[PDB]
């Protein structure tokens, strides 16, 4: 009755209007400002507008500061070392609780090193993907949900962040899961996630291999593989993880591995 | 010239699960041998663990335990779901 | 409309007088509640279904209408979900599942 | 004349048993042999006929279990036939005396 | 305290525990599958362990009940209580 | 420092352990093992010493059975090491699960 | 109930050669096999005399129980003294 009321003013990132999602336990000063003018460089907020130029005369930092792990030809990949980088975890967690319902700042949100994802041009980075985990073995839970800037969705940033998480699952050889209850775009997106890994899981053999192996190279064991077997339309396989078989199907989107699935990342990363 | 049989309830439940098919006599005998020996082993360990708990009367908690410990996990979650659902239904024994 | 407890006071389909009889025929001691025990009707209902639904599964695979025994053994080795419930599964004239191994074929 | 490899009886006979689940062993010689092994412990036994069917598919089931395990125990050791060490390792792992 | 750590990395005891029977020279890579087979066997015995405990309705475990479970899985490690 | 041929020293250590009957795995290792496999699928429950001792007794007896007949399956193939295909053939002859 | 067999185990080991001793912990092993093959012959005797639906359990079904599970040699000399001792109860009136 209190913790889920649309409370703020709105979001106006510079010149770009984005309306919100849900509550967070506000100081009502941000609601009192009609703006959430975030910074295009390092994402800070206050109670005025023409002090958005004290950093524009002061700017020596214009991206998240800690360990940039990777950039491909396309976007940079990142981790926040947020033990004493609670300061970047400040504007991480406030933006999160602008847009992330289920956990709450009843504890304080230190205890993991959070995974971020920007893209520099020559002028510099812009956060184009993010989320966190915890340390290890909570409920499995490799697959953790999305953050993205609210204006370049519906094209494959979630695909790229989950294949990021997939490689770092491969270089940790730990098996997990998605979020348990729900995510809004997250449901049918995760159908697509195991779908395109499923077409890269039934194409490359032409024969039948045992199923813990195809529970292996995408690291999704017997809580995922069943609805791979059944929730693409019906793939009757003589159910059993001793062996099921695979078969010829429509393969039609496999006949379209050309649009929005054209690029990925080679495993070149550092470990923890 | 007098025998208890299982086949009657078997064919009515077969026709209600799936509507339109037929059965056969030796297949009737294989699934009635299946239903009485699955009763046989639930009953034997039901008496066995209502013996070793030092408790005196057979109870629904005891046989929900029994059906958990005999059959594997997929039909464990099934059978406990309709165990609770059946006891919800027959426990609800009202005038209407 | 009727004053008769019509034996499905849960709503199940197996004979409950037979369940009272089978409970008082396994019959170790002397006092055994035959009133609660429809929670074993529900287990023999659940696997009536956990064989007859994959009867309905392989009913299409042979293009029959009359359910028979070799399809019963292919359903008794549907899967590891039900191999283990009947660890020794061999039903009369059941045959076996089709299996060549990957060993013998070498394109010779 | 048409002719094809000795040893390539395999796959056509694979399907040629596999489609049918009729009882493999021929009946009344098998009746004679079970009668003869039974006849030298106790007198005047008969069989009921479906008991003969029962013990017939019992020996069918136990034999198919036997050489299915000797089949893959033979392929365990890069070997193409079954031979006597294969069945002897089966009768090691049987567990029943 | 209750936190998950990995005791699947048990100990390399099999290079003496396979030294209980006539294991000759060993040649390795068995560690992961001996790990898999013993984790399967321990989870098999421990779920019906806790099954009798919830039928015991008290939150300890005990030995007569563990041998009840141990013979009901068939693998009756006989003779302890 | 004179120590001669390896391999028959394997045989005297063979007879060294199987003369003895000491409980061969280490205690608090199995303690933390059985807690951290039990606490997860069903919640926080407590153990007793004799029960846990007997359950690693079960673990020892079962796995020593499986590796001795794994040894027999390995020496089927005229070979003296131990390799994985022996192990999974042993698990499969032993009644898959 | 607190009730064992180990004293009768001890009297048996004395009516062997009395020179040895019951050990500290094998008597639990002895207790566990005497009650488990006790219980399993009780199970099979129960249902084998239940298949003819005869009310009691008695002589014929018990000697067929203690032959039909235990293997050959100890079975037949077992049933030899089985008949011996059951006559030896009736040896007096």
């Amino acid at each position: 009755e209190v913790a889920r009321v649309r409370n703020l003013n709105r979001i106006i990132m510079g010149k770009y209007e984005i309306e919100p999602w849900y509550f967070s336990p506000y100081p009502i000063e941000l609601t009192d400002e009609d703006f959430i003018y975030i910074d295009d460089f390092t994402l800070q907020y206050f109670g005025s507008k023409k002090q958005y130029e004290r950093y524009r005369k002061k700017c020596t930092l214009r991206h998240p500061p800690g360990n940039e792990i990777y950039r491909d030809d396309y976007v940079s990949f990142f981790e926040i070392d947020g033990r004493k980088q609670r300061t970047w975890c400040r504007n991480l967690c406030l933006l999160s609780k602008l847009f992330l319902d289920h956990k709450t700042l009843y504890y304080d949100v230190d205890p993991f090193l959070f995974y971020c994802m920007t893209r520099r041009d020559e002028l510099g980075h812009h956060l184009v993907g993010y989320f966190s985990k915890e340390k290890e073995s909570a409920d499995g839970y490799n697959v953790a949900c999305i953050l993205t800037l609210p204006q370049y969705q519906r094209m494959g940033y979630g695909k790229l962040l989950i294949e990021f998480s997939y490689e770092l699952s491969k270089k940790e050889n730990k098996v997990g899961s998605p979020e348990k209850p729900l995510s809004d775009l997250g449901l049918l997106s995760y159908r697509a996630y195991w779908s395109d890994t499923l077409i890269t899981l039934l194409v490359e053999h032409q024969k039948e291999i045992t199923i813990d192996e195809i529970s292996s190279m995408t690291s999704m064991t017997t809580t995922d593989i069943l609805h791979t077997a059944k929730t693409l339309n019906i793939l009757r396989y003589y159910k059993g993880q001793h062996i099921i078989f695979l078969n010829e199907d429509i393969l039609d989107r496999y006949n379209r591995l050309k649009a929005k699935k054209r690029r990925t990342i080679d495993p070149n990363r550092l470990i923890w | 010239a007098r025998k208890e049989t299982y086949s009657s309830y078997i064919y009515k439940v077969l026709k209600q699960t799936h509507p339109d098919t037929g059965i056969s006599q030796k297949s009737m005998s294989i699934l009635n041998s299946f239903v009485n020996d699955i009763f046989e082993r639930i009953a034997t360990e039901a008496s066995k663990l209502a013996a070793y708990n030092k408790k005196s009367t057979i109870s629904a908690r005891e046989i929900q335990t029994a059906v958990r410990l005999i059959l594997p996990g997929e039909l464990a979650k099934h059978a406990v779901s309709e165990g609770t659902r059946a006891v919800t239904k027959y426990s609800s024994s009202t005038q209407a | 409309l009727r004053s008769q407890s019509s034996s499905a006071r849960a709503g199940l389909q197996f004979p409950v007088g037979r369940i009272k009889r089978y409970l008082k025929r396994h019959a170790t001691g002397r006092t055994r509640v035959g009133s609660k025990a429809a929670i074993y009707l529900t287990a023999v209902l659940e696997y009536l279904t956990a064989e007859v639904l994959e009867l309905a599964g392989n009913a299409a695979k042979d293009l029959k209408v009359k359910r028979i025994t070799p399809r019963h053994l292919q359903l008794a080795i549907r899967g590891d979900d039900e191999l283990d419930s009947l660890i020794r599964a061999t039903i009369a004239s059941g045959g076996v599942l089709p299996h060549i191994n990957k060993a013998l074929l070498l394109k010779v | 004349p048409h002719r094809y490899k000795p040893g390539t009886v395999a796959l056509r006979e694979i399907r040629r048993f596999q489609k049918s689940t009729e009882l493999l062993i021929r009946k009344l010689p098998f009746q004679r042999l079970v009668r003869e092994i039974a006849q030298d412990f106790k007198t005047d036994l008969r069989f009921q006929s479906s008991a003969i069917g029962a013990l017939q598919e019992s020996v069918e089931a136990y034999l198919v279990s036997l050489f299915e395990d000797t089949n893959l125990a033979a392929i365990h050791a890069k070997r193409v036939t079954i031979q006597k060490k294969d069945i002897k390792l089966a009768r090691r792992l049987r567990g029943e005396r | 305290i209750l936190r998950d750590n990995i005791q699947g990395i048990t100990k390399p005891a099999i290079r003496r525990l396979a030294r209980r029977g006539g294991v000759k020279r060993i040649s390795g890579l068995i560690y992961e599958e001996v790990r898999a087979v013993l984790k399967s066997f321990l989870e098999s015995v421990i779920r019906d362990s806790v099954t009798y405990t919830e039928h015991a309705k008290r939150k300890t475990v005990t030995s007569l009940d563990v041998v009840y479970a141990l013979k009901r899985q068939g693998r009756t490690l006989y003779g302890f209580g």
